């Protein structure tokens, strides 16, 4: 299985990784912008607080 | 944090030293490959010609070396030795040699030969940051200094053992371009008296100080058609010509060529030009502009008159020499083969293919072209020179491969400066590295990924690093380790079998024969013999005789008896022929024998010769049956295949086969009537025949 | 008239120039007849011996643009160009540079 | 003579010409200058003076026992001789590697849209990691012990 | 004249200059004076040309059409090298020295003709 | 003496190290306060 599987491996694995990578790249990218307006809103309560 | 209380100048100066001293022992080191896997011999065939000029000077002196006469080569014209040469590369050599003995440290001198070249490639390293440093910075010096130091191309020349004029002709290159760089911008007197030195230095030590004289006049040029041209500019030209052109003519071997040959003469324009742009701008500034105008014109008129008559007159008359065979053919590449047999013949001076760019130089060619953009992007003074000496290089290098060893100090410093720019420009987009001074607020929020997006690029650039150094080594090791006299065969069971037949013919001939003895051979190997043999040759490397050469030609591919009548005229002794179809070696005279045809034939007397006559009637050289009747009848046939029809080559083929052609040979027996066999060496490497004499009786022969 | 410029350059000249400054042009002119006068005689007489004449004829040449190079670092109007460079260590230079031009020649002068 | 001239004009109509400098003709830029350099690098590099000189097939022939001529693009086993496809194929590759580059560079400058800058890059590591890891299998073929120990 | 009867004019001495040469390349060629005797006629091709040129140019785009040193100049004067290398290549440089001296003056007639009025 | 097959070791040893640190040196010049001062 070794000596047939191994080169199949090496050509399937690398792919997989990169993919692997470039999702976690990805993720971290589409980190979504907390809306200022919705922190305005977290203001507005806490005005309301004091 | 013991490193962090250190001060921030104490950090950088250590690691550059750190850097600079490891880059010296691995170029050094690196070029030892040869010499640990076989003996510690002088290599290839032209350095044997320097190993015993070198010699001859420390024994000597230099008085008699400078008026030294050599009877032992080109018999019987004879060679004039000291005005014949360029003596930079024996006088460093004696010059060491004398002070290790002033300090009882005893070294043989063919020990002070073989390990010159290596040292020097170590002073190479550090000529090259600083002068790397001046254009840029010092980060970019550092790189160009380890890219420098493992560079296949230069590697090739400078090898352990190999005692040839390129090994010191960079460094003295790269010197005195880096005092022209620092005359020029600082404009000091002083910088360029220290260039024109330096550039003396290196016409005494190669003769390749022609592509210096044309690229600086060149330079200059650029600069005052751009507008760039400035006082310091003029200082620093014009009092390097001076003092260059002269200390050059002390040279025996240049002599007058400055002042008269057309090679030089781009210099002479260039420093009349200088002189009239001066003139010019002193003028206007005084001047009223609109008197000025009417000056301008009329003395532009008298003086161009006069000029363009001058010049024409010296061009017509033939007063200034035209271009020298060597020097027009790198220009116009279809005349050296059309025109000049020699010139073809030799190998190294054919064009360069893709892939001995790739295999000299690799991951520098992808960065080559990034240096160049971050040049144009940013023109400065000194950065134009650097630009001018890159883009003519790669024209020169293709026409011929040997010019490659030119080729790659540029290469390594404009690759380094690419390098440098985008390490420094994604790193410092790296915020982890330095925060520094930033704001939150309006930091473009089209950017999501800072840290991996620096992180990546460094990494792969290191991988691209590591990768260099791998083929380098790999390279070296395997290519340019090869000592030519000796070489190297596997036997069946794959020990690794030497053959020494070129040395043992040579010390046969050494002992075994009288001391007046006359041998013949083609050019190739002129230095070998003498240096080793002790015997007089016929023809030298040097081929500074045409004719001669061609007269000796004519011998080996015209028939027995011709032959005969030509060799008794200059009182040969001995023959000497190289056949390797028992070994295989590819480079025997047979495949030589071509241009040994069209040499014969290119002089007067050689007319009778006809390429043609040699082929079959299709057009075909065969050594078989087939082959034609006058190459099967020629000396240079018999000579090699005497007697080798009986011998069996190959198990799995018919005795008589010829290995390396691998055909077999049409004609098999014969005799020799005006030649017999002396002496042949184990594996038939070097078969040496001895001239008969003539008939007691008379009888024609 | 070209005539009248010439006169009047001359006379802007004389006023406008130091006395040190002067002191050069009157040396350059001095230098520039002996080059003359010398390749005067080579085109009357001969080139033989080419090795004579050459190295007499350009020994003039090297001391007129040595001078020159001296003439326009010392000048006030250049002295942002050369920035760096005192007079003196310009003089100095001017020096080391002549003595070597001497004995060059002198080598090939027989 | 100038009258013989005029003959001809008499009865035919004289040519109006404007003895003027041509407006294009302008000094090339800086950036004009490195754009041709470039394009003579990826000439030289390619072996076009080898192709001149030596005249080489722009692809060979080869056999086998099955027989027939096989196309050669590589000369394979020696270093200094090439064809005339294979030497430019190599060529291109390695303008482009160092195209690669200045690409990315430009891509760092500020003030980018988001879909720009991200779209830039993606170019700019294809061609650098394509046209060197190309290049390491070209040799490979043509020296087939290549780097191998 | 009319200048669509002029560009017919020009265009006809033009044509019988070249066949003429060609007829004849052999002779003009023999010798160095024949040779120079080319130079003259390669002139005269050009100069003729060149006015057809202008002519026709002027009819399709408008009168007052400006002859520029590119492309117009520089085609005319290109066709005439043309016919020169046939006979021999020694003519170029002859049969190019006439035209250029030709041109200089014509362009001299021009300005005073046309920038005059 | 040693064997051909050390020195090669040797030698790419050597060199991979070399080019770390040049860039280890890139990495403080630019991180240096005092350069941009
Ligand atoms: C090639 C080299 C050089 C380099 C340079 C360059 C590249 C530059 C170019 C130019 C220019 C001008 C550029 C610029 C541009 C513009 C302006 C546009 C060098 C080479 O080296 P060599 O030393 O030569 O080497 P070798 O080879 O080894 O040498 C030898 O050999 C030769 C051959 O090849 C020879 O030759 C001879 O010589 C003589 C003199 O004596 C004569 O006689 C003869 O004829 C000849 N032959 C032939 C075949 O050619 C030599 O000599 C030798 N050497 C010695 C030293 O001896
Ligand atoms: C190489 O051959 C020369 C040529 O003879 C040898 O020179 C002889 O040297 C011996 C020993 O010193 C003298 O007695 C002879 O008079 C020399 N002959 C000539 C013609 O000069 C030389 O010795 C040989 N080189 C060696 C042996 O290294």
């Amino acid at each position: 299985l070794v000596k047939g599987i191994l080169p199949l491996v090496g050509m399937a694995m690398v792919p997989a990784l990169l993919g692997l990578i470039g999702y976690h790249l990805y993720r971290k990218a589409n980190r979504p912008k907390v809306s200022k307006k919705k922190l305005k809103e977290e203001k507005r309560n806490k005005s309301k607080k004091k | 944090f013991g490193f962090l209380r250190l001060s921030y100048e104490k950090q950088d100066t250590l690691l550059k030293l750190l850097i600079l001293s490891m880059a010296a022992v691995l170029s050094f080191s690196t070029r030892l490959f040869a010499v640990l896997r076989f003996e510690s011999v002088i290599h290839e065939f032209d350095p044997y010609f320097n190993y015993r000029t070198t010699r001859f000077l420390a024994e000597e002196g230099f008085y008699k070396f400078h008026n030294w006469f050599d009877d032992r080569a080109w018999y019987p014209l004879g060679r004039i030795i000291g005005g014949t040469i360029y003596p930079g590369l024996m006088i460093t050599s004696a010059a060491i040699y004398h002070v290790l003995h002033f300090f009882h440290i005893t070294i043989d001198i063919r020990n002070v030969c073989v390990f010159l070249a290596p040292l020097f490639s170590s002073f190479t390293t550090i000529v090259t940051y600083h002068l790397t440093k001046e254009l840029k910075d010092a980060g970019a010096g550092l790189l160009a200094a380890a890219m420098i130091a493992v560079v296949p191309g230069y590697i090739s020349r400078s090898v352990a053992g190999s005692y040839d004029n390129e090994g010191i002709a960079i460094f003295c290159m790269l010197l005195t371009y880096y005092m022209w760089i620092k005359a020029v911008k600082t404009g000091s007197i002083c910088w360029a008296a220290k260039c024109a030195l330096a550039y003396f230095y290196m016409v005494s030590s190669w003769g390749g100080y022609v592509f210096l004289i044309n690229l600086i006049p060149l330079h200059v040029l650029v600069l005052m058609l751009t507008g760039r041209f400035s006082h310091r500019i003029y200082v620093a030209y014009c009092t390097v010509y001076c003092l260059g052109t002269i200390l050059s003519m002390q040279i025996s071997f240049v002599g007058f060529q400055p002042v008269l040959s057309s090679e030089h003469m781009a210099a002479f324009g260039v420093f009349g030009l200088c002189q009239i742009h001066a003139f010019v701008d002193y003028l206007r500034s005084k001047l009223n502009p609109q008197q000025f105008e009417v000056l301008f014109r009329s003395v532009i008129s008298l003086v161009g008159f006069v000029l363009l008559t001058v010049g024409a007159l010296l061009m017509l008359t033939g007063k200034i020499s035209p271009w020298t065979g060597r020097f027009y053919s790198l220009l116009d590449p279809s005349y050296a083969k059309n025109n000049i047999p020699i010139i073809a013949s030799v190998s190294e001076h054919q064009p360069t293919t893709w892939s001995s760019y790739y295999f000299d130089l690799q991951l520098l060619v992808f960065m080559f072209p990034v240096g160049l953009y971050y040049c144009f992007s940013n023109l400065s003074d000194a950065r134009i020179f650097i630009i001018m000496y890159g883009v003519t290089s790669m024209y020169f290098s293709a026409v011929m491969v040997r010019l490659m060893l030119v080729l790659a100090p540029v290469m390594c410093i404009l690759s380094g400066i690419g390098v440098s720019q985008v390490l420094s420009t994604y790193m410092k987009n790296l915020d982890i590295s330095r925060p520094d001074k930033k704001s939150k607020k309006q930091q473009d929020s089209t950017y999501p990924i800072k840290n991996e997006v620096a992180s990546g690029m460094i990494l792969v650039m290191a991988f691209f690093l590591i990768t260099y150094t791998f083929h380098s080594t790999w390279v070296t090791s395997e290519a340019y380790s090869s000592p030519s006299i000796v070489l190297s065969a596997r036997g069946g069971d794959g020990s690794r079998i030497i053959f020494d037949d070129f040395r043992e013919a040579y010390y046969w001939l050494r002992h075994n024969t009288p001391e007046d003895a006359k041998v013949m051979s083609w050019w190739d190997y002129g230095y070998q013999i003498t240096a080793m043999a002790n015997r007089t040759i016929l023809v030298d490397n040097n081929t500074w005789n045409n004719t001669h050469i061609s007269r000796v030609g004519q011998a080996m591919a015209s028939t027995e008896e011709k032959a005969y009548e030509i060799m008794r005229e200059l009182d040969v002794s001995y023959v000497l022929v190289i056949f390797g179809g028992l070994t295989g070696y590819s480079s025997d005279d047979i495949n030589k024998f071509l241009w040994m045809v069209r040499i014969g034939g290119s002089t007067d007397t050689g007319k009778h010769i006809k390429e043609n006559d040699y082929y079959t009637p299709t057009g075909e050289f065969r050594v078989d049956r087939e082959g034609s009747p006058v190459l099967l009848n020629c000396l240079m046939y018999k000579m090699c295949y005497y007697r080798f029809g009986q011998v069996y080559t190959e198990a799995k083929r018919p005795p008589g086969f010829d290995r390396v052609r691998n055909a077999e040979i049409g004609n098999k027996d014969f005799e020799l009537d005006v030649l017999e066999e002396a002496y042949t060496t184990e594996h038939w490497l070097v078969r040496i025949y001895k001239v008969k004499d003539l008939d007691n009786r008379g009888l024609s022969r | 008239s070209v005539v009248s410029v010439i006169s009047r350059f001359l006379e802007e000249y004389l006023s406008s120039t130091p006395q040190r400054l002067k002191l050069l042009d009157a040396y350059l002119l001095y230098i520039l007849l002996t080059g003359a006068l010398q390749f005067g005689y080579c085109l009357l007489v001969g080139t033989f011996p080419f090795n004579s004449f050459l190295s007499g004829f350009i020994s003039c040449v090297g001391s007129f643009i040595l001078a020159v190079c001296l003439r326009i670092q010392i000048n006030p109007q250049n002295k942002a160009d050369f920035q760096g460079i005192s007079p003196e260590r310009a003089f100095a230079d001017f020096l080391f540079a002549s003595t070597i031009l001497h004995l060059v020649v002198m080598n090939f002068v027989g | 003579m100038e009258t013989l001239y005029r003959v001809p004009f008499l009865v035919l109509e004289c040519p109006n010409l404007k003895l003027k400098k041509p407006p294009w003709l302008h000094m090339p830029s800086a950036m004009t200058v490195y754009a041709l350099v470039v394009v003579s690098y990826f000439l030289i590099t390619g072996g076009i003076i080898y192709d001149v000189i030596v005249e080489p097939p722009s692809v060979g022939s080869m056999t086998d026992e099955h027989g027939h001529q096989r196309p050669v693009a590589f000369l394979a086993y020696r270093v200094n001789g090439q064809y005339i496809m294979e030497g430019l194929a190599s060529s291109f590759l390695f303008t482009m590697g160092g195209l690669g580059f200045i690409i990315l560079d430009r891509s760092n400058a500020p003030n980018i849209p988001k879909l720009n800058r991200f779209l830039l890059l993606f170019i700019g590591f294809v061609c650098v990691l394509l046209s060197f890891f190309m290049a390491r299998v070209f040799m490979r073929m043509k020296l087939p012990g290549y780097l191998m120990g | 004249v009319g200048t669509g009867t002029s560009l017919a004019l020009s265009s006809l001495l033009s044509l019988l200059l070249f066949a003429g040469m060609q007829m004849y390349s052999r002779q003009l060629a023999s010798t160095e004076w024949l040779t120079i005797q080319g130079g003259l006629l390669g002139s005269g091709l050009f100069v003729f040309s060149l006015t057809a040129f202008n002519n026709l140019e002027n009819l399709v785009f408008g009168k007052g059409f400006q002859a520029k040193i590119f492309p117009e100049i520089l085609l005319c004067l290109l066709l005439a090298l043309f016919a020169s290398g046939l006979i021999h290549r020694v003519c170029v440089t002859t049969c190019f020295i006439f035209s250029m001296v030709g041109l200089y003056y014509i362009n001299k007639i021009s300005s005073t003709l046309y920038q005059a009025a | 003496m040693i064997t051909d097959v050390q020195l090669a070791i040797f030698a790419n040893m050597l060199g991979v190290s070399l080019f770390l640190l040049v860039v280890l040196y890139h990495y403080v010049a630019v991180n240096n306060p005092k350069k941009q001062e």
